[PDB]
């Protein structure tokens, strides 16, 4: 039962399992780091044990399937969106032809977490807060793809390995700078993170949709959000900062350093930058970021076609 | 790539069958999302990678979101139709079921007897679809932009509150 | 709208009357469950006539309850605009004046403290100044 | 020790509940502003202030919203017994209607008294017996009958002889 | 039919299966363990999202083959983007995208 093809198959399977486990544990450690900065592994073990052994109480007047289904979406959507990220040569889960399209599919499915949580939580204020949160994330998902499309236009493909190999000389943060800032804004807004933290806080008619979620469902929401930051940072690295490419260090060391830097940058962005109003946020999205992405794609295409002799 | 097609097609058929015979709107939309995921799996099994990507991105990820938005906004809590449940009464559904079954047998009889060497499953990339889209189908792109513009104007004129 | 502002509306007697017993009565679990039941469908059985409000549901006015201390205020909103509001108080009533009749002039001083608890000696000052007026005391300069 | 109504993992669960406690602080009165999560997620309720009769139902409702296991700390003389407010509008103690695990005297207590409450509750959870799952084992809780803190600290307290005279800062 | 391709397909399948199973098993363990005791602007925003997402998919298809489409494809996409931006400016100016009027 020994064959090198099978050895390659189980080796790639082990690589994918290791990537998955590192992503979940790294999101949990991000939860610890945000809780501490604003042993520790033993504290997270204690917290996880408490979520295990606390009773899980679904409300009597709530739909059980939707209520249970929303935390699975909030976890699995971006945790499966990580699967296209190449962390090292020979260390990618899937070398998809669609790639960044698969990230867009996972974000489009990810909006159902907030929608389903707000509907199943039988409360009018929670429902209105969920409508506000879903309107916000749709208002920023409307330009997430085009801010990505500048980079896709430069690389000429949707494959992440091809994007990284196209960043071999110059990293994409220099030409696709406006794509970079719009992608950072939209990736923060998709994960419902600061300054897009609580759209329900602008009105006493609205409450959080994480309310009435207790135990492992609340833990799933928390760890899914932190995993979302992890994969948004990793996609930002692979799309705009050369991925694993660096001068002297091993490639995974460079990728991990850039991902950790962007994770801590999102931490200080939460800690420092204040919260705008709801109408200000939606107006900023629809009126600034989408035209900026469209003009960025047009200018990128003109530059590409000009420099083709 | 054949197993994936057959299981995804069976899942899609079962999902829409549970869509049309369900009473809760959010449950029906959930089964509709499951059907769209299965149909995108069918697309990926055939090599239409761009089609499956757009099926999850747009159909299961934008239009179904609009449906869920409308459902949670109108707040359907059993407005005299859930408590009535007329579509599961045999005298209501038996007629259209036989009519649709007759149409299905006629269409399926037309499908069979056609020459068929099989779908190869070779991937048709988003590259080639983009080349065709902005090559021989330029006017389709511009007039589809005008079509979506018309839908935007109509839906704004009707659906705003005032 | 002449209704009760310290005690709940289902309260019997007027506590600052001299024949009202000052000290706390026996605790009843059944009255606690009754008051919890009254809190359960307070919003469902909300009549905006028992608060002095008007035009209750134009089909655009929304009635809400809200939550320096915790207190409720019922809000009438046209969209996001406040049309009327009635702050519901008395959730922090401690019977301080009735206690003033149950303590000596000396032993009432801690109760003066606990009114306006961010103030302390500021709240002591008017009470001891008034008692010194009653006693005919002129305090020295120190 | 006495209790009132395969072993290592029970201690691990008790430890996980011990060093991971999420409080829900109830405002009520002056004890809160001295001592300064949804009730579904919180597992410790800290009641710090007077139990007015108009908002004893609020306290009981937000206690019933919490989930098992749930512990209660009562801060201050008001929450302990009614304190100095034995008057018509005040419930004489939190423990008249919800069970209390730790009592903290003071009017108000210090913040370090709250921290000592947290320690006392921490060993209180640390040597208690709670069921592992809803289908396996005895479905009963067993709180430990701890030695009283005034019985334990009696010798050192009685041994005190001299204190600083009150004419200094 | 390369062994790298089938190995990556198996790795992707195991990734998805183990991830969904990890989430489901974690919720199963959370459930089993432990003892017991509106405005129309939301529609408008979602509808604008759907319309602009379909026009986004058009630009998605354009972006991956810009070099193969040449300058004529650039001109066509420029007309598309100008029409899209005119519709966006129209929605902004008529107050459709103004959340607080
Ligand atoms: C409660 C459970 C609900 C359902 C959960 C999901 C159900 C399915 C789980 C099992 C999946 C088994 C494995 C599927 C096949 C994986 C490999 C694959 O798709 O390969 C095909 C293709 C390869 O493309 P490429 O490598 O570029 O080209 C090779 C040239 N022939 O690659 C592709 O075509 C890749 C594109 C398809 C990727 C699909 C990924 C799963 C999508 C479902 C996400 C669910 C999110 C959470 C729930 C949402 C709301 C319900
Ligand atoms: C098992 C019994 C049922 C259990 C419950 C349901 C679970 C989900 C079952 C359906 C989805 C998985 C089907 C099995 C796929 C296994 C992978 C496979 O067949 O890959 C082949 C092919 C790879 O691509 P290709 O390069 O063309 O391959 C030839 C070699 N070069 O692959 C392809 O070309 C594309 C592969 C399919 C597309 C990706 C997966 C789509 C998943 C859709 C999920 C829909 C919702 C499911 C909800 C379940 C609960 C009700
Ligand atoms: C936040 C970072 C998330 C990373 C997820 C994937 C982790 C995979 C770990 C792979 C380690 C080995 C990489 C190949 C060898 C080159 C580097 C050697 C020194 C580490
Ligand atoms: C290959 C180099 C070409 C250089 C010249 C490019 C410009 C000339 C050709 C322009 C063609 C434009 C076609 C636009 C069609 C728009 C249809 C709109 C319908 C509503
Ligand atoms: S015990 Fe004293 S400090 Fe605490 S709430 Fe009562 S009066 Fe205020």
């Amino acid at each position: 039962w020994i064959s090198p093809e099978l050895i390659e198959i189980l080796l790639t399977i082990l690589k994918a399992v290791v990537i998955l486990l590192v992503v979940v544990t790294c999101g949990a450690f991000m939860s610890f780091g945000e809780r501490r900065l604003l042993g520790g592994s033993l504290q997270l073990v204690a917290d996880m044990i408490k979520m295990f052994f606390k009773e899980d109480w679904i409300p009597k007047f709530s739909d059980r399937v939707i209520f249970t289904l929303a935390p699975m979406i909030a976890f699995t959507s971006l945790l499966l969106a990580f699967a296209i990220v190449p962390v090292s040569p020979g260390w990618v889960v899937a070398d998809l032809n669609i790639g960044i399209l698969f990230f867009l599919m996972m974000a489009g499915l990810a909006v159902y977490a907030v929608l389903f949580a707000g509907w199943s939580s039988n409360n009018k204020y929670s429902l209105l807060g969920a409508m506000r949160a879903s309107a916000q994330t749709l208002s920023y998902e409307v330009f997430l793809g085009l801010s990505l499309m500048g980079v896709v236009a430069q690389a000429g493909s949707f494959n992440m390995t091809d994007i990284v190999n196209s960043q071999a000389h110059v990293w994409n943060v220099i030409p696709q700078f406006f794509g970079f800032i719009t992608f950072a804004i939209a990736g923060v807004a998709v994960c419902h993170r600061h300054p897009f933290d609580q759209p329900e806080a602008e009105q006493e008619l609205a409450d959080g949709y994480h309310i009435e979620y207790s135990g492992m469902k609340f833990g799933l929401f928390f760890v899914g959000e932190y995993i979302g930051i992890v994969t948004i940072s990793a996609l930002m690295v692979t799309l705009f900062f050369g991925g694993w490419q660096g001068p002297l260090l091993p490639p995974f060391i460079w990728f991990a350093l850039k991902t950790a830097f962007f994770m801590m940058m999102f931490i200080l962005i939460r800690a420092s930058l204040p919260r705008p109003r709801y109408d200000q946020v939606m107006s900023f999205g629809w009126k600034i970021c989408l035209p900026l992405t469209l003009i960025n794609l047009l200018v990128t295409a003109a530059v590409i076609l000009w420099q083709a002799q | 790539m054949e197993f994936a097609f057959y299981i995804c097609g069976l899942i899609a058929i079962l999902a829409t069958l549970r869509v049309i015979t369900h009473t809760n709107p959010v449950h029906a939309l959930l089964y509709l999302i499951i059907s769209l995921l299965a149909i995108s799996g069918v697309f990926f099994s055939l090599g239409a990678y761009f089609a499956g990507a757009l099926e999850i991105i747009v159909y299961a990820g934008a239009i179904m979101v609009l449906f869920v938005f409308v459902v949670m906004m109108l707040n359907l809590g059993g407005s005299e139709i859930e408590q009535e449940r007329q579509w599961l009464k045999p005298q209501v559904w038996i007629g259209p079921a036989i009519l649709s079954a007759i149409m299905l047998v006629v269409i399926v009889y037309a499908i069979l007897g056609v020459n068929d060497q099989g779908i190869d499953g070779t991937p048709i990339s988003a590259k080639a679809v983009g080349i065709t889209l902005f090559g021989p189908y330029v006017l389709a792109v511009e007039l589809a932009s005008m079509l979506l513009l018309a839908g935007l104007v109509v839906a704004f004129h009707v659906g705003r509150e005032e | 709208n002449l209704r009760r502002i310290m005690m709940p509306q289902t309260w019997k007697g007027h506590p600052l009357r001299k024949d009202y017993p000052a000290r706390a009565t026996e605790f009843s679990p059944f009255e606690l469950t009754k008051a919890k039941q009254d809190l359960e469908m307070e919003a469902l059985t909300f009549k905006p006539e028992e608060w002095g409000m008007k035009r209750g549901t134009n089909e655009d006015f929304m009635f809400l309850n809200l939550g320096h201390g915790a207190f409720r205020i019922v809000l009438q909103l046209d969209g996001e605009e406040i049309v009327d509001c009635v702050p519901d108080i008395g959730y922090h009533h401690r019977g301080a004046e009735k206690m003033g009749e149950r303590q000596s002039w000396h032993s009432y001083i801690p109760y003066t403290d606990r009114i306006e608890y961010l103030g302390g000696c500021v709240n002591e000052m008017p009470y001891v100044l008034a008692v010194e007026k009653l006693a005919g005391i002129t305090v020295p300069d120190r | 020790m006495d209790y009132t109504l395969m072993g290592k993992l029970n201690d691990m669960v008790n430890w996980g509940r011990k060093n991971s406690i999420w409080p829900y602080n109830f405002g009520l009165s002056c004890c809160y502003v001295e001592m300064v999560a949804s009730p579904r997620q919180a597992d410790l309720m800290v009641v710090a202030g007077t139990c007015f009769t108009k908002m004893a139902p609020v306290i009981q409702r937000l206690y019933d919203q919490m989930l098992e296991p749930k512990w209660v700390i009562s801060m201050g003389a008001c929450a302990n017994s009614g304190g100095m407010y034995d008057i018509y509008s005040v419930v004489q103690g939190v423990d008249k209607f919800i069970p209390v695990d730790v009592y903290i005297p003071g009017c108000p207590p210090r913040p370090e008294a709250y921290m000592q409450a947290l320690m006392l509750l921490q060993e209180s959870i640390g040597k208690e017996r709670r069921p592992l799952s809803w289908v396996v084992g005895d479905q009963g809780v067993y709180r430990a009958n701890m030695q009283s803190e005034r019985e334990r600290k009696r010798g050192e307290r009685i041994a005190v002889t001299n204190l600083r005279t009150p004419d200094e800062i | 039919t390369s062994t790298e391709v089938i190995a990556h397909h198996w790795a992707f399948a195991i990734f998805l299966i183990v991830a969904i199973g990890l989430c489901c098993l974690m919720l199963v363990g959370g459930w089993f363990l432990g003892g017991r005791a509106l405005s129309a602007k939301f529609y408008l925003v979602a509808m604008f999202f759907v319309i602009f997402d379909v026009e986004a998919l058009y630009l998605f298809a354009w972006s991956t083959s810009i070099r193969e489409s040449g300058w004529v494809g650039f001109v066509e996409a420029a007309i598309f983007i100008f029409v899209l931006l005119a519709g966006l400016v129209y929605l902004v100016r008529i107050g459709a995208l103004d959340w607080t009027p």
